[PDB]
């Protein structure tokens, strides 16, 4: 399993521009995790093979990941909307 | 880390599917995106053909 540091501090350089309201990796680890434990109404979800719950709200089009264990994997704004939600 | 990336092939990736980004090409391994390799505007920009393309260029 990747490092969880280093895992928050990739994805944050990777998707922080879709998320401007955020100034540094943690805020963003924060708002996923957030997001996930308190899904706001018309948040979507999807369970994989291996425990990851997903998580997508059509209105903000946040789409996020976490494992088994409540750890996030991803948070990001998919271009595709809930096209990207509909192919899973 | 004993998975193949999918977009430069060397071995990064620790869970198959599971978004972690690879530390060589900078793909992050979305399985929709893997499934369908020319479905752009998933957790990546470019769909994985276009990923694969502009990285054999580097
Ligand atoms: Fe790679």
């Amino acid at each position: 399993k990747v490092e969880p540091v280093g895992n928050a501090y990739g994805h944050w350089t990777k998707h922080g521009k879709e998320f401007p309201e955020y100034q540094n990796a943690k805020q963003y680890v924060d708002a996923a995790h957030n997001f996930m434990t308190n899904p706001p109404p018309g948040t979507l979800t999807k369970t994989r093979p291996n425990g990851d719950t997903l998580y997508y709200n059509p209105v903000t089009n946040v789409f996020a990941s976490k494992d088994i264990n409540g750890v996030p994997r991803t948070m990001f704004k998919p271009e595709k909307g809930i096209e990207y939600w509909n192919k899973q | 880390g004993s998975y193949p990336c999918p977009c430069c092939g060397n071995k990064t990736i620790d869970e198959p599917g599971c978004y972690e980004i690879c530390p060589i090409c900078g793909w992050e391994d979305d399985p929709v995106q893997s499934a369908d390799p020319d479905f752009s505007g998933g957790a990546n920009s470019p769909s994985l053909n276009e990923a694969k393309r502009a990285f054999n260029e580097q």
